[PDB]
């Protein structure tokens, strides 16, 4: 689906956490509800959602063109520490990534 | 600069073993989970093994479980992959991989592993 745009980071590591079947389910869930994941304050509207069989995905939903940006995926307690500087970096990663599209 | 430098690759007979090493430099190695990935000619790169920052937790691709062991030395800042019962299908470039944050990482240039009964024609 053209609805989901994977970051290079997301694409590298997705298969560690999700089978194709698990991933398509995740995509169907978001399509049904774009606001599914919880907002991460300080990041300009990035959202974080939990996934079982767990792991976490951070995405941005562009409502204008109905499109999801999948920034990253990781396991709980693996990279789960989030400070103020890390929130800023997610923004920079995002704002840089989303300007051209 | 963050650097990962793999070594320990070789051309080895099926059934044999190898031990890959990855010498990490330029970052606080012990704070980061480490991974091995591999890539065969013409194929996509694939997950091989994962080890937690302290090294107590590990997990493996189904295809190598029970044959490969990932480990780390947090004083030498080095990551290892012990590979036993090697098969032709294990032939690939192996990569040391550090995820440095949620959105950044670093990959070694890789070390070549070739498993073949024709190894003795090259030495």
């Amino acid at each position: 689906k053209s609805v989901f745009v994977e970051s290079t980071i997301f694409e590298k590591y997705r298969d560690e956490y999700l089978s194709d079947e698990e991933y398509r389910l995740f995509q169907a869930e978001l399509m049904l509800n774009p606001k599914l994941g919880d907002v991460i304050q300080g990041t300009g509207g990035l959202r974080k959602i939990r996934v079982a069989s767990g792991s976490r995905i951070i995405y941005y939903f562009l409502d204008e063109k109905r499109r999801f940006y999948l920034l990253t995926i990781y396991g709980k307690n693996e990279m789960s520490d989030l400070n103020a500087n890390q929130r800023k970096q997610l923004m920079a990663f995002m704002e840089a990534w989303r300007n051209e599209q | 600069q963050v650097q990962l430098q793999e070594s320990g690759g070789g051309l080895v007979q099926p059934g044999g073993s190898l031990r890959l090493s990855c010498a990490a430099s330029g970052f606080t190695f012990s704070n980061y989970a480490m991974r091995w990935y591999r890539q065969a000619p013409g194929e996509e790169r694939e997950f091989v093994a994962f080890i937690s920052s302290v090294g107590g937790s590990t997990n493996y691709a189904d295809s190598v479980k029970g044959r490969f062991t990932i480990s780390r030395d947090n004083g030498k800042n080095t990551l290892y992959l012990q590979m036993n019962s090697l098969k032709p299908e294990d032939t690939a470039v192996y990569f040391c991989v550090a995820r440095l944050s949620l959105i950044s990482d670093s990959w070694g240039q890789g070390t070549q592993v070739t498993v073949s009964s024709h190894h003795h024609h090259h030495h």
